[PDB]
RNA sequence: CUCGA
DNA sequence: GTGTCAGTAGCTGTCACGGATGC
DNA sequence: GCATCCGTGAATCGAGG
């Protein structure tokens, strides 16, 4: 949409709403979203650290 | 003589091969001497001789 | 105190940048006096 | 004209091709280090190169020649450079580690000196923590009476504590 | 080169690279990506979306790739690749200094190569033995086979000194030996209380 | 390397 | 300074799994 | 478009030589 999230990737849902918050208040298209179910070894190395 | 950091390289995904779309076994001869690669070509020339 | 760490590519002007010097000649040490060889890789 | 040092090449070339991945398995069994070997055929080759009067007469045995230039330069790095260094590798499982003491000693004398600190005048502290009497602007005679009876009101105090 | 040499320009190694990185439209491989990305088939997409993931990297963060080609490569300090001496006279060294020092060795070696003017076979062949060198210091047996040292063991690189449970993280960071502890044999003491 | 919970 | 053949040891007696690599 | 093959991972502390 008009979010600079690389679509296929990842993200928390906590920053795609936050950045679709923003998004949709500022006129542009939100990130579309889909429910993704990671193994905890991959969600582990997905860390923001 | 420069030289290429092999992270880069050979961890997989070969990360200058997806910088450079090249195959990374294409990328392998190039780097240790086994291929020569063509950095450009004056096509304007070419195509006037 | 120091909230980020951050990290990236270094450029060869970060690594001379760092760089007290460079290392010239490949001696290490000398095998009598115990003295480092002067631009070995020991370098005072 | 330019045929000619094109010409230099293709002869090298045509000898790399015959000779090296050879001379390479001869340094290597020498050295059981593939790394040296490959250091040591360039080092060959580049002398050949060098030493076009071997070359030239085609007709003889050039890998030959090359061997004896390998197998003396192998021990010429067998040379003294080597006797003393080659032994162990500190990350080798087999060597000990630089261990550096607990400053324990060095502190607690640093803890008693500076008690016997304040048992001093700020004159005799400012000199001894320091060809001074050219900065607190007073002699060298000053100096080394103030710093002869500094440290004898220092060694009362210590030894008032049973140093 | 000998015939339309004067059309195109070509070159091998490390440094052919370099000037690919450098004669690179980042901008305009991503828009190309993006545009891929929007319209197109799963196979191949998945492929696209790959590749943008790491060149809108370069593209938004502000850094070159040419950072990926090495011009000078640094030195880690004496002390954390020391040299100890032996109760019997003789030396003991970090496998890093082996390391570095072939590297040195092949540099060296290159330099006295381009002023004499070696044949090109020569120089070009040399060149590859610092490439796969700096490979070898860097994470060594990554490419190929390792580095054997004395005895055919693969000799430690500085990419191996982070790795598993005796890399850095693992071994000395998530877990370090402490001061004031002890440790002996238990046994039961039934007389004591719980606390 | 060999060994103990 | 070098000049007739002059040529690794060692080793596969691990495995599950995911995904880039390659035909 | 799909099989091959590459790289990743595989308990904790402790003793002596």
């Amino acid at each position: 949409g008009s979010t600079e999230f690389l679509p296929g990737s990842l993200i928390d849902r906590a920053e795609f709403e936050a950045e679709n918050r923003r998004v949709v208040a500022e006129g542009g298209e939100p990130a579309a979203g889909r429910p993704v179910l990671m193994g905890i070894t991959k969600a582990s190395l997905a860390t923001d650290s | 003589a420069p030289v290429t950091h092999i992270w880069y390289f050979k961890g997989v995904p070969s990360r200058l091969g997806y910088l450079l779309d090249l195959a990374p076994k294409d990328l392998e001869k190039i780097i240790y001497f086994a291929a020569y690669v063509i950095t450009s070509v004056d096509e304007e020339m070419r195509h006037n001789e | 105190f120091f909230d980020e760490l951050r990290i990236g590519l270094a450029t060869a002007e970060d690594i001379r940048q760092w760089s007290y010097g460079e290392v010239k000649k490949p001696e290490t040490i000398n095998y009598r006096t115990l003295k480092p060889e002067k631009d070995g890789l020991f370098c005072e | 004209v330019s045929g000619a040092a094109a010409a230099e090449a293709a002869l090298m070339r045509a000898l790399y091709d015959e000779h090296a991945a050879v001379l390479w398995r001869y340094a290597l069994r020498l050295t059981g280090d593939a790394a040296q070997a490959e250091d040591v055929v360039q080092e060959t080759l580049l002398r050949a190169w060098q030493h076009p009067e071997v070359i030239g007469d085609t007709a003889r045995p050039a890998r030959a020649w090359l061997f004896t230039v390998a197998r003396n330069m192998i021990i010429d790095e067998r040379r003294s450079a080597r006797f003393r260094n080659v032994v162990g590798s500190t990350d080798q499982s087999g060597t000990p580690e630089q261990s550096t003491p607990d400053e324990v000693n060095a502190a607690l004398d640093r803890l008693l000196i500076a008690d016997a600190l304040a048992q001093l005048s700020a004159e005799h502290r400012a000199v001894i923590q320091r060809q001074i009497a050219t900065d607190l602007g007073i002699a060298e005679g000053t100096v080394k009476s103030r710093l002869h009876y500094a440290v004898r009101a220092l060694r009362l105090t210590l030894q008032e504590l049973g140093v | 080169v000998d015939r339309y040499g004067e059309y195109f320009t070509g070159a091998m190694g490390a440094e052919s690279i370099q000037k690919l990185i450098e004669n690179f439209d980042i901008d305009a491989e991503a828009e190309s990506l993006r545009d891929v990305i929007r319209n197109g088939k799963g196979q191949k997409k998945l492929r696209a979306l790959k590749r943008l993931k790491v060149v809108a990297a370069f593209q938004q963060s502000g850094n070159s790739p040419m950072g990926m080609v090495l011009d000078a490569v640094p030195v880690i300090p004496p002390e954390l690749r020391p040299m100890v001496q032996l109760d019997g006279g003789r030396f003991a060294t970090s496998d890093l200094n082996d390391l570095y020092r072939r590297v040195i060795n092949r540099n060296n070696r290159l330099k006295r190569l381009i002023d004499l003017g070696a044949p090109e076979i020569i120089v070009n062949n040399e060149k590859r033995m610092l490439q796969e060198s700096v490979d070898a210091l860097f994470d060594n047996g990554r490419r190929g086979r390792p580095v054997t040292g004395p005895g055919n063991r693969p000799l430690k690189s500085l990419s191996d000194l982070l790795k598993g449970k005796q890399g850095r993280f693992r071994q000395n960071l998530l877990g370090k030996r402490v001061d004031y502890s002890g440790r002996s044999v238990i046994v039961v003491g039934p007389q004591l209380k719980l606390h």
